């Protein structure tokens, strides 16, 4: 179920989205933990704070 | 970037 | 399981956190959808974008 | 603020 937010990300869904760093560590991050939207995660590269 | 989805 | 993030919020957990607006609409929001941490949600008031 | 937790 969606919440009152205009852009509800449905944290209640049965799927967890991930994104991998391109900066060099090559590690996997939960998208919500690093504050990226599925759009961001797919349309551009991702550089974690340790590789930044 | 490289992405993936897992369960729940 | 935790991801590579230093502060993993475990979106994989079996619980969903919510926060209610104090601005007037009195509506409920999923904390991740509005970008608030459990700490923020508990230690101060919450005013949604529509009530701001 | 007022908070709550629900399942999964
Ligand atoms: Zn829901
Ligand atoms: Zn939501
Ligand atoms: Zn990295
Ligand atoms: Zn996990
Ligand atoms: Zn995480
Ligand atoms: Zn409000």
């Amino acid at each position: 179920s969606v919440c009152a937010a205009q852009n509800c990300q449905r944290p209640c869904k049965d799927k967890v989205d991930w994104v991998q760093c391109d900066g060099g560590c090559d590690e996997w991050f939960h998208q919500v933990c690093v504050g990226v939207s599925p759009e961001m995660a797919e349309n551009e590269d991702y550089i974690c704070i340790n590789c930044a | 970037a490289r992405t993936k989805q897992t369960a729940r």
